Parts: structure tokens; C-alpha cells; sequence
């Protein structure tokens, strides 16, 4: 399986204080395409039909 | 804050090998969005709109299938259109916007400039 | 497809007050209610938003008008008026699929 | 090493060693866990509203641009911010 | 707290407490003996 996260989707961070370095979320740059896997269509098949019998 | 520069000489019978081709301005030309509306007289005038960098449209609306054409380069911060086989009920395609962001739908907060052209019978 | 809504081409006294509607031009709308804003042209400019991200006044423009909305079905409001008020204003809210408006106004102050 | 003229029964599900696993994975986790940095006090009310190119994607979904106040490094001084939240993580409370 | 043969202190009490968001208080009500509570030195 191949799984993957397209928007790279750079980050900041403030601090709370004292000495509370909070990391967020920040901005997208770029498209929006959401997560996502791939798979062997025909492996997939043949392991559940290997199951089945 | 810098308008679109366009160019529209639309004056063709109804084969539409006719480019339109917009401009670039001061602001980044990445990471936004853009549409297309053109003028009809007093009937609401048009809904085209585009893609971000690589977007996941070429058609906004309807009725516009086979014609529409829509493509983006961002090297030269400037993209084009190309509207073929054209149709009556059809002045010129008009306007230029910007989608931009800190709306909830869709808004066209900046206007480039407008463009008249009649196509039929020269 | 929309159904949309406006009265007439409107006019007004110069008293504070003009109210126009656009009801339902499909059905209703979800949580995040996403119905976009009013724009505005006169034949001697393009046109120019009013009020953005449906609720909220327009940083760039004067604080002196506004407008109500709920769910489906709402309208505007003004607030006083003077000269570059009267315009054509125009109403699309739909935001799924198609961008649509259909209604308009064609407003003047009468003499 | 290798046995030889040997058998046993055999029974899993019963095994004592899957709970000592169990055990010390927790005990691990927080432990792991506990020292590093506290928050308390994110969770305060907020108002939110989608992402605008959040409608043209094939994940039409949700995004919300999102804003809040926040206590400074200083107790008296308050600041803004702006930043993202999957609708997975928000709840709204039952005008914005 | 009159009516008993217990004639002495139940003082039914109230105040502000914080809620479970900051910014936000609540009312109560509440009771206390006079065993646990002194007053500092209107009501
Ligand atoms: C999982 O399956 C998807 C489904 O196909 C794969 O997506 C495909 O990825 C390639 C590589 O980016 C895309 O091709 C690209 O097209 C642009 C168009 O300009 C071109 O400039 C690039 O050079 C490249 O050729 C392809 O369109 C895309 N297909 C889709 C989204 O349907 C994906 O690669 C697979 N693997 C992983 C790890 O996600
Ligand atoms: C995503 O990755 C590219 C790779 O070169 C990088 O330049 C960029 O800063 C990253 N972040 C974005 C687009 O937000
Ligand atoms: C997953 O990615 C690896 C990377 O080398 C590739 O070899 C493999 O074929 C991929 N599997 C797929 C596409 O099912
Ligand atoms: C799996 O492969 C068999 C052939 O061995 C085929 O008859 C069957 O339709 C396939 N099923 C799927 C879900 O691909
Ligand atoms: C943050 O605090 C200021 C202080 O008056 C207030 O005006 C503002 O509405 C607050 N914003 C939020 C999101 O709580
Ligand atoms: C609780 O807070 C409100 C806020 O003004 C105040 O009016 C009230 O007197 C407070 N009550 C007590 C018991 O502190």
C-alpha cells in the first residue's frame, strides 16, 4: 500500500509563556487534494479469493 | 490593486478561433483563484469561473461544453482563453476577477476591466 | 437551476429606508450557510462588492448600511442615504455547483 | 535447541504474556508522555467559518479558518490569532 | 435552620466559579456549616 499527504502546508509557532513553545497549524500554499491510498487491484483479488477458499 | 489589462477584437462569424488573453498585476499571481463574467444586456451577464495552480476544473457551468478552454501559466503570471465554435446570443467575454480569500463562498473582490466586442456580421 | 427574487426597479424619497428581497432561489442551506454577498455597478464603473462573507460590513466602505439574513429567506436595509447610493444592486447567494444570480435592482432617488 | 520425542498441549487465549504486553504499553505511553509540555488554557470559545478554496477541490470538505484570543507570555497583555481546524475537531454550542 | 432542636448554622451560600470555558462564569447555590467558613473583617 502507498499512502500519502499532498498539501505540505507550512506551519508557526507563538509561544504561551513562560517557556511554552506552541506549535499550530499555518497556511496552505498550493492545491487542496485530501489523503488518499493506493492498492493492487488484481493482487486483491486474488488474495480474497485465496481466503475464500 | 492593479486593474487587468485585456484585449478583445471578437468580430467573427461564427467560427471561434478567437484567443482573449488577460494581464498580470502587482500582487502575486499564485495561491488565488480567478473567474471570467462577460455583459449582456440586463440579463445577469455570466457565470465562468476557474481554477487555483493545477485546479480541478476546465468547465465552470454549463452550456458552454466544447468551447470553454479554459488554461493558466504562472511563469509569466498571465493566463488566456480560448473560445471556440462560437454560438449566437453571444456579445464577448468581458470581465476579469479574483477570488481571494477570508469569504465564506465564492466573491470577486477586484475587477480588471471590461471588454465590448460584437461577433456577428461585420 | 435558481428561481430568484426582486420586486421592481426600485425608488426612494431620500428616507432612510429600502428594503429588497430575493426569498428563495433554490432550497434551503446547510450550517455553514454560504450564501454570498451583493454586488453593485452603475453604467460608469464595473462592479464593486457591498458586503462580504454574508453577515459583515466591508472594510473600504462607510459604516452606514447593512443587511439581515436566516437560512433562506431575508433581504437588506439601508440606513441614511445621499447621492452615489442609488445604483443597481445585484443578489447572488448560491454557492455549490453553479455561481447564480438572477434578481437586480435599478434604483433612484425621486424628485 | 530442538526437542525430540516430545508433545504438550497447547492453548493460546489463556497466555499471562499478552497482558504484560498490555500493561506496559500503557505504562510506557504515558510516561513518555507526561513530562513534556501542559495546555490547559486553548479551550476557549471561538468563532469559525470555512476556508475559501475549500469549495474547489475534489474535498469539498471542511477546513475553517478559525481565529481566538490567547493569553501572552505577559498575563495582562491578550492576542490574536488565526489559524485551521478539520471539522473532526470542532464542535459548535447549542448572530455567529 | 430555626425550626429544629438544631437552631445553629446551615448558611445557604452562593457565589461565582469559574465554568469549564474561560471566559465564561456561572451562579450557584450551596450550603456550608459555620464550622467551615469565617468571615473577614453590607454583608
Ligand atoms: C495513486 O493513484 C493516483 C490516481 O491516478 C495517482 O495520481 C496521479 O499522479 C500523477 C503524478 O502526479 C498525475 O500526473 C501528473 O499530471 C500533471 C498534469 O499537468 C503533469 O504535469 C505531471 O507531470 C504528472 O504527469 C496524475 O494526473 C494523477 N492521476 C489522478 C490524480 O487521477 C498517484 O500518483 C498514485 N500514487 C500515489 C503515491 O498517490
Ligand atoms: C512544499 O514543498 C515545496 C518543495 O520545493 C517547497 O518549496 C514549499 O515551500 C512547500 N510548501 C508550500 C507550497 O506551502
Ligand atoms: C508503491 O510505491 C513504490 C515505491 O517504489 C512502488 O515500487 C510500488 O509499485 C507502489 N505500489 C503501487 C503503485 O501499488
Ligand atoms: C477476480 O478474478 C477472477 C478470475 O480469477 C474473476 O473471475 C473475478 O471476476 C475477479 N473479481 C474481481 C472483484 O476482480
Ligand atoms: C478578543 O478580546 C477582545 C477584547 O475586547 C474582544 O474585543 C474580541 O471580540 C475577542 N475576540 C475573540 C475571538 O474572543
Ligand atoms: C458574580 O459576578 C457578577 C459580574 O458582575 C457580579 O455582578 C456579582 O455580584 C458576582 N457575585 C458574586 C457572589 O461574586
Amino acid at each position: 500500500i502507498n499512502c500519502t499527504r499532498p498539501n505540505n502546508n507550512t506551519v508557526k509557532s507563538i509561544r504561551i509563556g513562560p517557556g511554552q513553545a506552541f506549535y499550530y497549524f499555518g497556511d496552505i500554499i498550493g492545491d487542496i487534494r485530501m489523503a488518499h491510498c493506493n492498492v493492487s487491484k488484481a493482487t486483491w483479488n486474488e488474495t480474497l479469493g485465496k481466503v475464500v477458499k | 490593486e492593479v486593474q487587468l489589462q485585456e484585449s478583445g477584437g471578437d468580430l467573427v462569424k461564427p467560427g471561434g478561433s478567437l484567443k482573449l488573453s488577460c494581464a498580470a498585476s502587482g500582487f502575486t499571481f499564485s495561491r488565488y483563484g480567478m473567474s471570467w463574467v462577460r455583459q449582456t444586456p440586463d440579463k445577469r451577464l455570466e457565470w465562468v469561473a476557474t481554477i487555483s495552480s493545477g485546479g480541478s476544473y476546465t468547465y465552470y457551468p454549463d452550456s458552454v461544453k466544447g468551447r470553454f478552454t479554459i488554461s493558466r501559466d504562472n511563469a509569466k503570471n498571465t493566463l488566456y482563453l480560448q473560445m471556440s465554435s462560437l454560438k449566437s446570443e453571444d456579445t464577448a467575454m468581458y470581465y476579469c476577477a479574483r477570488h481571494g480569500i477570508t469569504t465564506v463562498g465564492v466573491a470577486m473582490d477586484y475587477w480588471g476591466q471590461g471588454t465590448y466586442s460584437h461577433v456577428s456580421s461585420a | 437551476i435558481v428561481m430568484t427574487q426582486s420586486p421592481a426597479s426600485l425608488a426612494v424619497s431620500l428616507g432612510q429606508r429600502a428594503t429588497i428581497s430575493c426569498k428563495a432561489s433554490q432550497s434551503v442551506d446547510y450550517d455553514g450557510d454560504s450564501y454570498m454577498n451583493w454586488y453593485q455597478q452603475k453604467p460608469g464603473q464595473p462592479p464593486k462588492l457591498l458586503i462580504y462573507a454574508a453577515s459583515n460590513l466591508e472594510s473600504g466602505i462607510p459604516a452606514r448600511f447593512s443587511g439581515s439574513g436566516s437560512g433562506t429567506d431575508f433581504t437588506l436595509n439601508i440606513h441614511p442615504v445621499e447621492e452615489e447610493d442609488a445604483a443597481t444592486y445585484y443578489c447572488q447567494q448560491s454557492n455549490e455547483d453553479p455561481y447564480t444570480f438572477g434578481a437586480g435592482t435599478k434604483l433612484e432617488l425621486k424628485r | 535447541i530442538h526437542l525430540e520425542n516430545v508433545t504438550e498441549e497447547f492453548n493460546m487465549w489463556k497466555n499471562n504474556m499478552v497482558e504484560q504486553m498490555h500493561e506496559d504499553i500503557i505504562s510506557l505511553w504515558d510516561q513518555s508522555l507526561k513530562p513534556c509540555v501542559k495546555l490547559t488554557p486553548l479551550c476557549v470559545t471561538l468563532q469559525c467559518t470555512n476556508y475559501a478554496p475549500n469549495l474547489l477541490s475534489n474535498m469539498r470538505g471542511e477546513l475553517k479558518q478559525c481565529s481566538f484570543n490567547m493569553t501572552t507570555e505577559l498575563r495582562d497583555k491578550k492576542q490574536k490569532v488565526y489559524s485551521l481546524f478539520y471539522r473532526l475537531d470542532v464542535v459548535q454550542i447549542n448572530s455567529n
